């Protein structure tokens, strides 16, 4: 079994610059369980990242949430970078605030 | 209150 | 409504890097409330929801002792399975277990279950009768025969029908302000251009609890379930959930499509347009 992760990046609230919020990186539907997940602000690792909500689905694939409190600004960009055996390269998923 | 015994396979 | 107490267990070998990674994660309904992680600096069972502060130090000590015992049993299991499947000591392998019980709004047992997997595939599972096991291959049949002669099902049944139910009731009482609340979804629709005179309409539902929700797109009273893209309902980092559902529609005809949101916090379903 090898299942590539789906990586979903999203805020708790619709983003308003200057207002506190939460950024989420939900990494789902993957196997084997070994994985590296890093939240990045302007290309730099965010230090205070909480890992939570680890579970598996009925087909046994893994689910896990990375999240952090943040205040969006006009200029700051955010991404989630994931390394997993299923992928040839690390995958960097950018937060799309207009999605 | 978690299961406290998982029998060996 | 109904409620569940669930424990997700995972053990992962890592040859050449020392002992397996061992984790337990407990959920009441869709909310994480306890966890154990062997990679922590001082591995202990720890609370993950605020209301678990109402348990005394004896609770955490006992859960921690169970976890360390369980950890050792899965280390042995990982070794045993190399024999069962004739696998080398060089590869990483994964055991997963889901155990739990569910009760109605009146606190009475609805069902209990335990299911195991090896390397992401069914290994063995307790049948719904809570008396017999079902095994997925020859390796699991050995395990089944062991557990039958030891009477393991009877011990497990007593936990699922008694201990599991009784503690779930206690957590629902202690965590009432969190677990029995309803947070209403807030919904909006976004719009994105595509090539070929078509448009993506995406309906968002934000800030809701509990996790169960239904999002549908409609055109003239018929649901477009087959033509929808969806994400699985997902945690938003603060104990609430979010979801989205999209449809591709002809440019200029956006006004005819409506998104419908159904949730226990919505006395009447929401209906949205672009």
């Amino acid at each position: 079994i090898q299942k590539t992760p789906q990586i979903q990046v999203y805020s708790r609230h619709p983003p308003e610059n200057g207002k506190p919020n939460i950024l989420n990186c939900y990494v789902t539907q993957f196997h084997p369980p070994h994985i590296e997940i890093q939240m990045l602000k302007n290309g730099k690792k965010i230090p205070k990242v909480e890992m939570s909500d680890m579970s598996f689905s009925k087909d046994w694939s893994f689910y896990i949430l990375a999240h952090t409190e943040f205040t969006p600004t006009e200029t700051d960009t955010y991404a989630c970078r994931v390394k997993h055996d299923s992928m040839a390269e690390p995958k960097t998923v950018y937060w799309d605030r207009d999605m | 209150f978690a299961p406290g015994n998982y029998p060996a396979w | 409504g109904p409620h569940s107490l669930r424990y997700f267990v995972t053990a992962v070998s890592r040859p050449g890097l020392g002992e397996p990674r061992y984790m337990e994660v407990g959920y009441v309904d869709d909310t994480e409330f306890v966890r154990f992680d062997s990679d922590a600096e001082n591995p202990r069972y720890e609370p993950r929801a605020r209301w678990m502060e109402q348990e005394g130090p004896e609770y955490w000590e006992r859960e921690t002792q169970k976890a360390k015992g369980n950890e050792q049993s899965f280390r042995v299991d990982l070794r045993t399975l190399l024999g069962y499947y004739n696998q080398s000591k060089g590869g990483s392998h994964t055991i997963q277990v889901i155990s739990g019980c569910e009760v109605g709004s009146d606190g009475r047992l609805l069902r209990g279950y335990q299911q195991y997997a090896y390397d992401g595939c069914d290994y063995i599972a307790l049948n719904e009768d809570l008396k017999t096991w079902t095994a997925a291959d020859m390796a699991a049949l050995i395990t089944k025969h062991k557990w039958e002669q030891a009477g393991e099902a009877e011990r497990l049944r007593a936990y699922l029908e008694g201990t599991c139910v009784e503690w779930l009731r206690r957590y629902l009482k202690n965590g009432n302000a969190t677990l029995l609340r309803t947070d209403s979804p807030k919904a909006h629709v976004t719009h994105h251009s595509r090539p070929e005179d078509k448009v993506t309409l995406r309906c968002w539902a934000l800030g809701f609890y509990p996790a169960d929700i239904t999002l549908t797109w409609q055109l003239n009273g018929e649901e477009l379930i087959q033509d929808m893209e969806l994400v699985e309902t997902r945690p938003a980092g603060d104990g609430t959930f979010q979801k989205w559902a999209s449809v591709v529609v002809p440019l200029g005809k956006e006004q005819y499509y409506t998104c419908h949101v159904y949730h226990q916090g919505l006395p009447e379903p929401l209906t949205l347009r672009w």
